[PDB]
């Protein structure tokens, strides 16, 4: 039975680390490029 | 004058046929020639390598 | 947002880049909560207007806002700085109001991240004991390798106080409430004063802090100021804080106080966000607070020229107008922003554009009664003339 | 309970490669996009 | 003429050698010299601080 | 008219780390009658 709580360990520190990606991704987007485009957009 | 009113662009224009506007004296010859420039068009469509 | 306030604005003109920088405080606008800093650098360009347009570059925000006394820019060759005093935090990593932990300098270039500094104890050098620190609202300027900035706080003393007490025909008492409006809580080893900050050797990545205070027999209350360049000489502005609401700005050929000089003229005075109650014309002595700004941007190289705006309050908000003065003494002025409630500061730089001067105030204020407070920007020309009497 | 057992298997196969993909959009966002978007504003 | 009729952009070519056109004369000496000013060009490529 | 592109590596200020900067410059045709 260890196996499987070993499994669950090891499922659970991967998703939780990879998934930080999302929210510094998301982050950028609505921070950085967002509030340019709206910047280009009336340049133009 | 009112026939580009409704065009969201009006750099073209459908073909409008030449014609012999005075070239219709005796020994008077009419012609069409192309011009010496062909000219690039780039970015027709997408391509790749 | 209607719950946000935008104060504490810090504008200055390099060569063609700019640094601002604006504080976002809860509601109050004066001792509420900072819920972020932002600085924005970019460049002064001609869009086809009548007068020049701003084109923002980088937008960046200060990381851990809540530990911050206060903020202050400098802009210099396609590059800027921010120098910032932050405040100590208890175990449980909160701040500790008006405490002083050392400084953070930050830098900024085009299309390029930004650098930060930490200047800690073995780093800064501070002329005399301070119990807390803020950096001038005005900014400060680069000078080859240097930063000069401005500063106030609360300096601990263990000497007799003879404060100045300059005024005008007024009906020893008068000293006695001058020695008083400078100390902090009325204790005499507590004294709230002003002082050069200086950074050095910023190029070597590892910049240190040296300071000069100025004694009370040539200071009043210490408050937010400004450092000027005047051709090869400097010079430094001081706002109103206490009785004294007269216009206070000094000239120097170096960053000391003892090579320091000061102006004679009176205009602007001060009457916006002030609980005194002596006359213009007198000046007198007295207990109050003072919490405004209005600097001047000098237009000749002894300063016998400037500009600048005067608020008067009124029944509806504020009036306001832009007044150039010569040095005969004369002032030429025309009202502004007719449609605006209210105005409470104003700050000024000046440029060449266009082969003429050209001069952009920044200030803060309210466009309609029931607003929150915002920060507005405004152009305007110096235009010579010459009259034949 | 090797039921469980493999369908622990099951799950993080089939999550540790979908979210390549949100390594690889991070990647493509902060290289490829926000530079040139820097690049416009600048020429506008 | 045709030349750059197939360049997409047409700003720049290739060296063409200065010649002394007309600088043949008894005491006459051709020369080249650099102009005075030495101008930037910026982003050129990427940086960083 | 000829012009030329520089490209060098140096530093602005004495402690500041090698980066590589580009600058423009024309040649001048010239013709001089001793
Ligand atoms: C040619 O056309 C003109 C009108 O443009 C006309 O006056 C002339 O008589 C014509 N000549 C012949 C040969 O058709
Ligand atoms: C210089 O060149 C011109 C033609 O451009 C020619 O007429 C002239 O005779 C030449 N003179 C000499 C010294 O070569
Ligand atoms: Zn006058």
């Amino acid at each position: 039975l260890k196996a499987i709580q070993a499994m669950l360990k090891i499922i659970q520190d991967e998703v939780n680390s990879k998934l930080e990606m999302l929210v510094s991704l998301d982050q950028l987007v609505k921070t950085e490029i967002k509030p340019k485009v709206s910047l280009i957009n009336t340049a133009v | 004058d009112t026939t580009d009113d409704d065009k969201v662009d009006t750099t073209i224009k459908p073909v409008e046929y030449y014609k012999p506007d005075g070239c219709n004296k005796t020994n008077d010859h009419f012609t069409m020639q192309p011009g010496v420039n062909f000219y690039t068009v780039p970015n027709l469509g997408p391509s790749s390598s | 947002s209607a719950d946000e306030c935008y104060t504490n604005p810090s504008f200055s003109i390099g060569s063609s880049i700019y640094m601002f920088s604006q504080e976002i405080r809860k509601t109050d606008c004066t001792t509420g909560e900072i819920l972020s800093i932002q600085i924005v650098l970019g460049r002064i360009v001609d869009k086809g207007q009548q007068g020049p347009q701003a084109s923002p570059l980088l937008v960046w925000s200060v990381p851990n806002p809540k530990i911050i006394n206060s903020c202050a820019v400098a802009a210099g060759d396609e590059t800027g700085w921010v120098l910032c005093s932050v405040t100590l935090t208890a175990a449980s990593g909160e701040p500790i109001p008006h405490m002083f932990d050392g400084f953070w300098l930050y830098k900024f270039e085009p299309d390029t991240e930004v650098v930060a500094y930490r200047i800690t104890g073995f780093a800064y050098l501070l002329d005399k004991v301070y119990d807390s620190v803020f950096i001038g609202k005005g900014g400060g300027i680069q000078r080859g390798n240097d930063l000069y900035f401005q500063m106030f706080g609360l300096s601990r003393n263990r000497q007799s106080i003879k404060a100045l007490c300059e005024h005008g025909s007024c009906l020893g008492g008068y000293q006695v409430l001058c020695d008083r409006a400078v100390m902090s809580f009325g204790s005499e080893e507590s004294l709230i004063s002003n002082a050069y900050l200086k950074v050095n050797d910023v190029a070597s990545g590892k910049p240190t802090i040296i300071s000069q205070t100025f004694p009370p027999s040539d200071s009043y209350k210490g408050s937010n100021g400004r450092i000027y360049t005047i051709g090869e000489r400097y010079g430094i502005y001081l706002a109103p804080s206490s009785w004294n609401r007269y216009l206070r700005f000094g000239l120097t050929p170096d960053i000391s106080v003892r090579s320091t000089t000061w102006l004679k003229e009176k205009d602007p005075i001060m009457k916006v966000l002030t609980t005194c109650t002596n006359t213009d014309k007198d000046m007198c002595p007295e207990i109050c607070n003072t919490r405004g700004y209005q600097d001047i941007f000098p237009l000749s190289e002894d300063s016998s020229f400037y500009t600048y705006i005067g608020i008067t309050p009124s029944n509806e908000g504020t009036k306001s107008f832009v007044a150039v003065k010569d040095d005969a003494g004369h002032v030429a002025s025309i009202t502004i922003l007719p449609n605006y409630y209210s105005i409470t500061s104003a700050t000024i730089s000046c440029f060449m554009y266009k082969e003429e001067i050209w001069c952009i105030a920044v200030t803060e204020g309210r466009k309609q009664k029931e607003n929150p407070q915002r920060i507005y920007a405004h152009s305007y020309r110096v235009q010579k003339m010459c009259f034949n009497i």
